[PDB]
C-alpha cells in the first residue's frame, strides 16, 4: 500500500512491541493497538470493531510472577495486518477467521517473547559487567538494547506478514492437524504446575506444609467459590497468627 | 546538608520509572529497571567513577520483582534511603535491601488483583462496549482513563513514599514483618494447595484407558421391562425360587392390576430394556424413569468405569497432586540451570505423547 | 461440549472441521466477573518472598 | 369461628402478656406464639411458617439493663390474630404485609409495655406498703396483680383485634397495593439483617472477628444442618480455649 | 431446729420462676425475690410477727440480676435465713452486703451467654426447622430451652444453697471470663452462618438478565432436524467444499447413511431444540436425557441474571455489604430509636428494588 | 573385629523376625519366637552342640510380651549386643535381659494405640469403602499399603537399631513418645467420628414411622395443567380475585394464545397435574417438565416424611450418635470381659424388633 | 467345584489361620481373605463386597494383653465358605444370614484358639527340652511344628464345611424366616458401632472429645473421601500439635 502507510504500520507495531512488556500506556493492547493500526490504513472501522471484539479475549492476559502471558500485542498486531490486507470487514469475517488466527497468533507471540526474554539474560550480564565499572551510559544503553530487541520482535514479525500476501498465513494455520493442537492443549493444561512449583518452593517449612495439605483436601467442596477459599485462607491465618502470638505474649 | 533533590528530579524518576519493564530476564526478574529507574538521583548524588558511586550502582543489580505500577513507593523510600546515605546518615546497605525485600513480595501480591485483574477489565470491558458501534470514543476513552488512573496512583504513591521514609523503615523493623510474611506465607501455601487441586486438569477419559464394561445388574440402570410384543411390566412380589433355578416374578401392568406372574429373562414374558428401544412411551413410563435418574440411579447399560474415575474414587486431584510433588523433587534435584524450560518442554511433549497414545 | 483447547476471558477456541473457530459464551459482564473472581482467588497465591 | 378458637386464643394472649416480662417459658416468641395460634385458630402449617419467618427478626430482641426490648411479645400475638383474619398464606403475603405489620406492632407494644412498668411503681409501693404490716398474703397478692395487670396489657388488645368483623380486615388488607405488596415481601430478607447486626455490635473484638468470616465462608456448605455448624463452632469454641489457655 | 426439706425447695424454685413480673424503675425485680423466697419464711416465722416484718423489709431493698442466674442468689439467700433464723450472730446487713456486691458480675456473665448466645442459636434452629411448616420445631424450641432453664436452676439453686457464702470465692475472676469468651465466639460464629443462610434478596427480576448469547449449534440440548421430520446424527466430513461450508453424513438412529447435506438452514439436516420436536418417542428421549445430564443448559440461549454472577463470586456478597453498611450506620447514629428508622429505610429500598425490576 | 553380620544376613534375620509370633504362650509370650529371630546370627556364630552356643541359645527362656510391629528395634540391639559378647568384650550378660525388660513396656504401650487402633482402622476403613462399589482395586490395594508400610518400617528401625545400639534409649527417653500418642489419638478420634457418621444406616423408612403425607401445593411439584379434553396451558396475569375469594386466571397453551381465562382448580377451566395420567407428552411439555425438574421441583404430588427424614433435617447420624454414646456408657459401667458380646446379639435382637414393628 | 478350587480354598483358608497369630501381610482380614477366597472360587463381585462389609465389623478386633480377639479369621473364612456353598448373593442375605454366622463363628474361633494357645506350653516346653542339648535346627522344627498346629487348627473346620453335600446346606440356608433374615440384616448394619466403641473408650479425653464430633459434623460432605478423611485429620493433629508445642515453649 502506500509508503507513508507501511512507515505508520512497522512503527506502530514497534511501540505494540514495546509495550506487550513494559504494559504502561496500554500500547499493547488490541482495543487500542487494532484500532490504531486500522488510523494508519484507512479504514476506521475495521480497526475498533477488531480491537473491540479481541478485547473481550483479552482480559486477564496479564503475566503475573513470571507466568507468562499470552501476548496480545502480536496476536492483534498480526491480526489486525491480516484484516486489512484482506478486503472483508463483514464483522463475519472478523470473528469467524481473523479472531482465531489472532489466538494462534497470540500463543506464537508467547513462545517468542519467551525466546526473546530469555535471551535478555545475556544483555542484563553484558548490563552488569558494565555497570562494574560504574557507568551510567553503559547500564542505560543496555537496557535501552534490550528493550530495543524486544520491539524489534514484534517489528520483524510484522512486515513479514504484510508481505507474503494474504491468504497463506490462514491456510497454513488452518492446516494445523489434530495431534499437536491436542497435545499442546493438554500440556497447558497441566504447564500451570510448574509455575506454582516455585512458589511452593520458596516458602516451605514442617510448620506450613499442614496448610497446604489442608487446602488441597477441603478444595474439592465445588459449594466454596476461590474468593471464598480465600477469605478462608486468610481468617485461618488470621486464628494462627492470634494463637501464636498470645503464647508470645507470656 | 545538602543533595535535596528537587520536584523537577523526583519527576524525572518517575518518567524513567516509566520503564520499570522492559530488561525482563528470567533469573534476575525486572532488576535493570530500577537502576534506569534511579539513575537521575545516583547521577544528582554523585559523578561516574566514584567508588562511592560504584558501590551505588552495583548495590541495585539484585532481585527486584513486583507489579511495576505499585513499584512508586518503594522508589520513593530507597530515593529518601539514598539521599540520606549521601548527606552521611548512618544507614548500612543491608537496611536498604531489607526495606526492598520488605514490599517487594506482598505489594505485589496486593496490586496483581487490583490492576491486572480488577482496574484493566473494568475499563476493557467498557471499551470493548463503546466499540462495539464502531466509535473512535472507545480507544481514546480506554487510553485516557487507564493512564489518567495509573499517572496518578505512580505519582502520588511515590510522592507518599518519599515523605513519611525513614518512619517506613522504622515500621519494618518493629516487628510486624516478621508477622506479615508469616500470614501472607500460610495464605499462600493454602491457595496453592487449593489451586493445585483445581486449576490443572489431567482427565485420563480417552478413547483408551476405558476398564472394561460389566453387564452391571436387572434394574440398577435406567428402562422397563417389555413382554413380548409392546406394554410395560413393573415387578411385584416375590413369591419363593422355584426347584429348577428360577425365581418367579410377580408382574404388574402400569396401573396397578397384575397380570402374568412368572419368570424375567429372556424364557419369561418380559425382559429388561433400556430407553433406546422402546417406543411409544407413556406419561406414567416418563414418570418413572424421572424417578429413577432423580435417584441418582444409573444410566448406561454398561457403565464404563475410566481411570479418571477409578482415580477420584481414590482422591479427587490424585494425579495434580503427583506431578506437584514430581516437579517439585526435579527442581530439588539440580539437573544444572535452565530447569523450568526443559520441564516445561519435556511435559508438553508428555502431554501429546499421552493424547496420541489414547490415554487423555 | 467439545474440546476447549483455549479458553479466552469469554468463550473458546476449538478446531471444528479444518478451519479453526471461536465462540463466546459470556456476557462482557460475566466475563469481568468470572476473571474478577478468578484473580482474588489466585491473590491468595503469591504473596510470597519470591526469592 | 366458633367460641372455642375464641377462648383459646384469648388464653394464649394471657400466658403472652405474662412471658412479656416472665420470659421463661418463651410463650411469647414468635416461634412459639404464632404456632400457638395456628393451632387453635384452625390454619396450623402457616402459624409454624411466619413463626420461623418471624424469629430471625426476633433474634437480639431480649432487654437488657432497664432497656426494655422491642417486645416481640405483642407483634407475635397481633400478627396470628391477623393472619387467622385474614385467609392469605401465599409465603409472599405472609412475609408482605403481616412482618412490617409485626414491626409497626412491636414499637406500639415497647411503648405500651413502658408505660405499663412505669405504673407498676405505684403498685409495688401498695406492695411494700402491705409488707409494713407484716403479712405474706398481701405481698403475694399485690405480685400476681401485678402479673395480671401486664397480662391484661396484652389480652386486651388481642380482643380489641378479635372484636372486627373478618370482612373489614379482609377488605383493609386487600386495599394494599400489588407493587408495594412485592417490593415488601423483596425487603422481608432485608429486616433481619438490623437484628443479626445488634447482637453482633454486642460482642465484637479483633480478637474475635475472623470467626465471624469463617462462619460465613463455610455456611455455604448445604449438607451441614444447624445443628452441626452449632455443634462445630462449639468445638472450634473448646479447640481455641484449651490452645490459648496452656501458654 | 429449722430445716429445710427438698419439697419447700421446689416451691422456692417454682415461686422463684416468676422472678419478673413486679418490675419498677426505681428498684426493678424486687417483689419477685420475696415471692420465691416467702415459704421459707413462712416456715420460719408466723405471719404478723415482728421478726417476719423486719424480714419483710430485709429483701425490699433494690435487686437487679438476670432472671435465669438468680438461683444461686436463691439459695445463698435461703442458707443465710436458715443461719440467721436459729440464733446466729450474723450482721443483719450481711445479706444486703453479698447481694449488693455481686449482682454485676452475675448479670454481666448472664446477658450475653443467655440473651445473645443460647437464645439466637436454639431461635435459628428452630425458625430453619419451621421453613417448611412442621410441627416439629416449635417442640424442638420449647423442649430444648424449657429444659435448659429447669436444668439450669434447679442444679444453680443447689449449688449455692450447700455452699453459702463461698459462692463469691466459687466464680471469683477469670473462670468466667473463659465462658464469656466462649460464648462470644459461638454466638458471633453462628451469626455469620446465619447471615450468609438467611439474607435473601435474589436480584433476578424482570430485568438484571444479562443479553443472551445465540451460543452456538451443539453446545446445548437439542438434536438435528432434518426438513421432514426425523432425527439425525452427524458422522463424518466429505470434503470442504471451495465456498467455505462443508458436507456431512447424516446417520439415521439405525445405523445407516442418508442425505449427505451441509449444517444450517438451507443444509438438509440443522440442530433445534427440544421446544420444537416432534414424536420424540424413542432413543431420541435417551439421548436427550443423557444430554441434560452430562451438565448442558436447557434453554438454547444461556440467560444470567446478577443473583449467579453474584454467587460466582462469593454467596452472600450483598448480605455482607448490607451488614457492614448497618453496622456502620448503627456505631455512627447514636441514636435511641435508630433501628426502627433503619427497619423502615430498608422496606423502601426493597419497594424501589422491586419496582425498578432488579429483584 | 570378625564376626560381622553382611546385609543378607540382615534382611533373612528381618525376614525370620516377621515370624515372631507363632508360639503363643500364656506362660510365656512368645519366647521362642525372639530366639528364632536370632537364629541366623548365633548359626554363622558359632556351632550348634558348643557350651558357647548353648548359653546363648539358651538365653532367651524368658518373658517376651510386645507389640509384633515393633519389634525390628529389639531383634537390631539384641543382634548388636551379641556381636559384641562373640567379639571379645566383657559385656555382662543380664544386661541384654535388662535392656529388653525395660524395653517391652514403653514401646508397647505406644505401639499398641498406633498400629491396632490407629493405622489399622484408617486402612481397613478406605479399603471397605474401595470395595463397597463392586472393584477388584480394594483387596489389592490394602494388601499393598499394609504390607509397603509395615516392611517400610520394619526394615528401617532394624537398620537404625543395628546401627545405633542401646542409644535407642536416650533416643526416645521420655516426653518424645506423648506427641506421637497424642497425635495418633487425635487422629483415631476423628477418622472414628467420620466413620460412625458415614457407615452407620439405619434408615427409619419402613412401612411404619412416616408421618402424614401432606398435600403440598398447586404447582411446587412437577407437573403440568390440563383443560378437560387434552391440551397444556400455563397460568397467567391476574385479572382480579373475585369477590367470593377465587381469583380469575389467563390460560396460555403452548402458543401465545390466551384461551378459557377460568378460575385454576378443578371447577375452572384447567387442573394441576401431575405426569402420571399424561398422554402424548410429545413437544414442549417435555422440555417444561425437563426445565421444572431442574429447577429442584419434586415430582411426587404428595410430600412424604419419615422418621429418618426428621433426623437428617436435625442432622445426620444423629441415632448413629446416640447409639454409640449409649454404648459407649454400657460397655464403661457395666464392666464385664463379655460384655460386647451380649451387647451384640442384645441389639441384634432389638434389629429384628424393629424390622418386626415396621420401624426400620 | 473343580479339584483346582478345593485345593485352592485349602491353601487359602490354611494361610487365612495363620495370619491369626502371626498377623504381619493381614491374609486373615475379611477385606482380603473373603474377596481372595471368592477369586479362588468362581464369582468374586460378591465376595469382595462381603469382605468390604465385614471389615467395619473387623474393627477393634486386635488382641491386646494376652485378651485373645475375637479371631476375625475364622469367622471371615467360614463365612466365605458358606457363601459360595449357597448360590444366593442378593446382597440381602450376605449382610442378613452371614454376617450373624460371621459372629457366632467369631466367637467360636477365639474359644478354639484360647485353648490351642493354652496347649501351645506343652509344645515349648517341648521346645526348651530339645533346647537343652544346643542345636537351633530342633527349636526351628518345633516353632514350625506349632504353627502347623495353629494353621490346621482352621484348616480341619474349613474343609469339613466344605466336603459336606450342597443340597443339605441350600436346604437349611433356606429354611429361615424371611423376616429374621432382614430383621438380622438391619441389625447388621448398625453392629459396626459396637467395634468402635472399645476405641473410642481406649482414647477418650476431655482435650480430644471435641475432635470426634469435629469430625462427626464434618463428615456428612460426600465430597471428601475418606482418603481425604485421613490426610485431614492427620493435618488438623499436625497443627494442634504445633500450635501447643509453641504455646508451652511461648
Ligand atoms: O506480580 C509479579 C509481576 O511480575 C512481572 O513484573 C509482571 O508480569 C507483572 O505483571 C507481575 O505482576
Ligand atoms: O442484666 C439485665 C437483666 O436485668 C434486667 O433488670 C431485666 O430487664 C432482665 O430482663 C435483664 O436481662
Ligand atoms: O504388646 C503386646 C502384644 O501382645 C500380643 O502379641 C498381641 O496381642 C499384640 O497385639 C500385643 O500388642
Amino acid at each position: 500500500m502506500s509508503i507513508i502507510s507501511i512507515i505508520l504500520v512497522l512503527i506502530f507495531a514497534f511501540l505494540a512491541g514495546l509495550e506487550g512488556i513494559l504494559d504502561q500506556w496500554q500500547f499493547h493492547q488490541p482495543i487500542i493497538a487494532c484500532s490504531l493500526i486500522g488510523i494508519a490504513t484507512g479504514h476506521m472501522a475495521a480497526g475498533i470493531i477488531l480491537g473491540g471484539s479481541l478485547q473481550m479475549i483479552a482480559l486477564g492476559w496479564a503475566n503475573v510472577g513470571a507466568a507468562v502471558a499470552p501476548d496480545a500485542a502480536l496476536a492483534s498486531v498480526a491480526s489486525a495486518i491480516l484484516m486489512v490486507q484482506g478486503g472483508n470487514f463483514d464483522l463475519t469475517h472478523i470473528t469467524g477467521v481473523i479472531v482465531p488466527a489472532a489466538i494462534l497468533l497470540a500463543t506464537a507471540g508467547l513462545v517468542l517473547t519467551t525466546l526473546v526474554r530469555f535471551l535478555s539474560v545475556g544483555i542484563v550480564h553484558l548490563a552488569d559487567a558494565a555497570a562494574e565499572k560504574g557507568s551510567y551510559s553503559g547500564v542505560a544503553g543496555w537496557h535501552m538494547f534490550a528493550l530495543l530487541l524486544q520491539g524489534l520482535r514484534i517489528a520483524i514479525p510484522a512486515a513479514i506478514i504484510l508481505a507474503i500476501p494474504a491468504e497463506t498465513v490462514t491456510a497454513a494455520l488452518n492446516a494445523i492437524p489434530d495431534w499437536v493442537s491436542k497435545g499442546l492443549a493438554v500440556g497447558g493444561g497441566m504447564v500451570v504446575v510448574v509455575g506454582y512449583a516455585m512458589v511452593i518452593n520458596l516458602m516451605a517449612t514442617k510448620e506450613l506444609w499442614p496448610f497446604f495439605f489442608l487446602g488441597f483436601v477441603l478444595a474439592p467442596l465445588s459449594s466454596i467459590t476461590l474468593i471464598g477459599m480465600g477469605i478462608l485462607g486468610v481468617v485461618i491465618a488470621l486464628i494462627y497468627l492470634n494463637l501464636s502470638n498470645t503464647a508470645g505474649n507470656g | 546538608k545538602k543533595f535535596s533533590l528537587s520536584k523537577n528530579t523526583r519527576l524525572s524518576v518517575m518518567f524513567r520509572s516509566m520503564f520499570l519493564q522492559g530488561s525482563w530476564n528470567y533469573e534476575r526478574m525486572q532488576n535493570l529497571g530500577f537502576l534506569y529507574s534511579i539513575i537521575p538521583a545516583l547521577k544528582q548524588f554523585y559523578k561516574p567513577g566514584s567508588e562511592e558511586a560504584k558501590e551505588a550502582l552495583k548495590r541495585h543489580m539484585e532481585f527486584f520483582n513486583t507489579h511495576p505500577y505499585v513499584a512508586a513507593p518503594i522508589v520513593g523510600v530507597t530515593l529518601a534511603l539514598e539521599e540520606e546515605i549521601a548527606n552521611g546518615v548512618e544507614i548500612d546497605e543491608a537496611a536498604i535491601q531489607g526495606v526492598k525485600v520488605g514490599m517487594m513480595g506482598p505489594l505485589a501480591g496486593i496490586g496483581d488483583p487490583v490492576f491486572w485483574f480488577t482496574v484493566r477489565p473494568i475499563v476493557g470491558a467498557i471499551a470493548a462496549s463503546l466499540a462495539t458501534g464502531g466509535s473512535i470514543i472507545a480507544p481514546i476513552f480506554f487510553f485516557v482513563v487507564w493512564n489518567a488512573i495509573r499517572i496518578a496512583f505512580l505519582w502520588y504513591t511515590q510522592e507518599f513514599g518519599y515523605k513519611q521514609g525513614t518512619a517506613i523503615t522504622s515500621d519494618l523493623g518493629g516487628g510486624m514483618l516478621q508477622q506479615i510474611t508469616k500470614g501472607a506465607s500460610i495464605l499462600g501455601m493454602f491457595i496453592l494447595g487449593v489451586l493445585i487441586q483445581r486449576w490443572v486438569n489431567i482427565s485420563f477419559t480417552g478413547p483408551n484407558a476405558m476398564l472394561p464394561s460389566k453387564p452391571l445388574a436387572d434394574g440398577a440402570y435406567v428402562g422397563e421391562w417389555i413382554d413380548k410384543a409392546g406394554k410395560v411390566v413393573v415387578q411385584g412380589a416375590q413369591t419363593g425360587t422355584t426347584g429348577d433355578g428360577v425365581a418367579k416374578f410377580d408382574w404388574l401392568d402400569q396401573a396397578g392390576n397384575g397380570v402374568g406372574n412368572g419368570v424375567a429373562g429372556q424364557g419369561g414374558f418380559a425382559h429388561y430394556v433400556t430407553v433406546d428401544q422402546l417406543n411409544t412411551v407413556d406419561g406414567s413410563t416418563l414418570h418413572n424413569i424421572l424417578g429413577q435418574v432423580s435417584s441418582g440411579l444409573g444410566l448406561s447399560p454398561e457403565q464404563t468405569q475410566s481411570l479418571q474415575d477409578v482415580f477420584n474414587s481414590l482422591i479427587p486431584g490424585f494425579i495434580a497432586l503427583l506431578l506437584t510433588f514430581l516437579v517439585l523433587w526435579i527442581l530439588r534435584k539440580w539437573k544444572n540451570k535452565n530447569a523450568p524450560l526443559f520441564i516445561i518442554i519435556g511435559m508438553f511433549v508428555l502431554g501429546i505423547v499421552l493424547h496420541v497414545a489414547g490415554l487423555a | 461440549h467439545e474440546y476447549h483447547l483455549m479458553n479466552g476471558a469469554n468463550g473458546y477456541l476449538t478446531r471444528v472441521n479444518g478451519k479453526y473457530v471461536y465462540r463466546v459464551t459470556k456476557d462482557p459482564v460475566s466475563a469481568v466477573f468470572g476473571v474478577i473472581s478468578n484473580g482474588w482467588g489466585s491473590a491468595g497465591a503469591g504473596f510470597g518472598p519470591q526469592h
